[PDB]
């Protein structure tokens, strides 16, 4: 069970450094496996939204996804 | 959906009772704030004219 939990970390951080390569992502301080995307809600306003691996099946998922949100979501998996 | 929450909001101008002047539809709470001010700062024009 360990080998298999460190594998999966292993395999979703290569990921998560391979997206951090193609700069798309900024990186997030707090949290080493949370990686921000940078979008405008407003005209003016320019904040980051919080995408985030499933250590179980590897689907990205948003924290509170709205349904456009949620469809490229599963269009990203 | 149990979690989601959706926000209807319909706004009826003075000038009739079945004419409705706004009726939208909100998901982000941002939105809902930024709205809610747009539609204080007409009123507030309204008022001034």
């Amino acid at each position: 069970e360990g080998i298999l939990d460190e594998i999966m970390f292993n395999h979703a951080r290569i990921i998560r450094s391979e997206l951090l390569a193609r700069d798309i992502f900024q990186e997030d301080e707090e949290n080493s496996d949370v990686l921000l995307f940078q979008l405008p809600t407003t005209c003016v306003s320019m904040a980051p939204i919080q995408l985030k691996i499933d250590l179980l099946s590897g689907q990205f998922y948003f924290r509170n996804p709205t349904p456009l949100l949620s469809n490229y979501a599963s269009k990203i998996n | 959906n149990y979690c989601n929450a959706l926000i209807h909001i319909k706004f009826s101008a003075g000038t009739e009772a079945n004419a409705v002047s706004f009726d939208t539809t909100f998901s982000d709470f941002k939105e809902v704030e930024d709205f809610l001010h747009f539609i204080v700062a007409e009123y507030i024009q309204q008022k001034k004219v």
